[PDB]
């Protein structure tokens, strides 16, 4: 499932034993309960410019 | 870098500049508060291995406006498989002597898994490279930081699309072609080390270093770039480790 678009998930994709899918977060950030989704938890999460995210 | 643009200050927060003895050395990328990744070529020459400085939060290299943060470099470790003077396994990572502060100015790029990196960053076309090197082939390096959009491609259509110039080294599996043949956008050798950023679903990740090329925006000839997913697995192990005493540090690879 990973290997297509991602499996669906906005950033990391573990295949499990049969269709089952994880999608997973870089620190910093959490999964919300769409289990596809990453929104941040930290002040300044890597990869975000705070100039443009405050605008 | 050649035919970019000045990168809007705060635009690129992971950008680090090196600096030996306050001379210009390379880029680097910030990828958390204590770590920077750059590459190995850019310590080929080192002497003064204590005089090694980070910057970060730099833009204008005429004006100090208290966003930028120094750093003492308190280690360089680089793969075993990287020979002094060649190509391959082009990385370095630094560990910074104190962590530079999280602010508006100062925030990590994201080092990516490998899957995700391989499966899927390797497939979006257009990334972001960027730099304090060279406006122009045998001209001047740039006052303010620039950033400049570059197109990857797949090895086997860099090695169509390239000039058959005879002692041009190969590239390899740790290597990836991006940028344009016409000689009119690339990186240059001031801006190695730097960081290839790639944008997913509203967030940037590291993809590429700055590596190698047949001059700055040459026609015929693409910019060469540290396939950095390669080194995921090395450069989280190390991440880990304790610090040893001696700045540069020789690690096994893989
Ligand atoms: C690894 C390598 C780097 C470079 C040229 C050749 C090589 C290999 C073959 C031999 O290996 C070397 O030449 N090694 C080497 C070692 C130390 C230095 C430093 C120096 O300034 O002496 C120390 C800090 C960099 C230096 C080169 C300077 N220099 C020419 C470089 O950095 C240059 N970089 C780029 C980076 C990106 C380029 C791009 N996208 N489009 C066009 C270019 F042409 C580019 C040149
Ligand atoms: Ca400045």
């Amino acid at each position: 499932i990973c290997v297509n678009e991602n499996g669906g998930c906005e950033q990391y994709c573990s295949d499990h034993t049969g269709t089952k899918r994880s999608c997973r977060c870089h620190e910093g950030y959490s999964l919300l309960a769409d289990g596809v989704s990453c929104t941040p938890t930290v002040e300044y999460p890597c990869g975000k410019i705070p100039i443009l995210e405050k605008r | 870098i050649v035919g970019g643009k000045v990168c809007p200050k705060g635009e690129c927060p992971w950008q680090v500049l090196l600096l030996v003895n306050g001379a210009q050395l390379c880029g680097g990328t910030l990828i958390n508060t204590i770590w920077v990744v750059s590459a190995a070529h850019c310590f080929d020459k080192i002497k003064n291995w204590r005089n090694l400085i980070a910057v970060l939060g730099e833009h204008d290299l005429s004006e100090h406006d208290g966003d930028e943060q120094s750093r003492r470099v308190a280690q360089v470790i680089i793969p075993s498989t990287y020979v002094p003077g060649t190509t391959n396994h082009d990385i370095a990572l630094l560990r910074l002597h104190q962590p530079v502060v999280l602010t508006d100015h100062v925030v990590p790029l994201c080092l990516p898994e490998r899957t995700f990196s391989e499966r899927t960053l390797a497939f979006v076309r257009f990334s972001l490279v960027s730099g304090w090197g060279q406006l122009l082939d045998r001209g001047a390096t740039a006052l303010e930081l620039m950033v400049l959009n570059v197109p990857r491609l797949m090895t086997q259509d860099c090695l169509q699309q390239s000039r058959k110039v005879g002692d041009s080294p190969n590239i390899t599996e740790y290597m990836f072609c991006a940028g344009y043949s016409d000689g009119s956008k690339d990186s240059c050798k001031g801006d190695s080390g730097g960081p290839h950023a790639t944008h997913y679903r509203g967030t940037w990740y590291l993809t590429g270093i700055v590596s190698w090329g047949q001059g700055c925006a040459t026609v015929g000839h693409f910019g060469v770039y540290t396939r950095v997913s390669q080194y995921i697995e090395w450069l989280q192990k190390l991440m880990r480790s304790e610090p040893r005493p001696g700045v540069l540090l020789r690690a096994p690879f893989p």
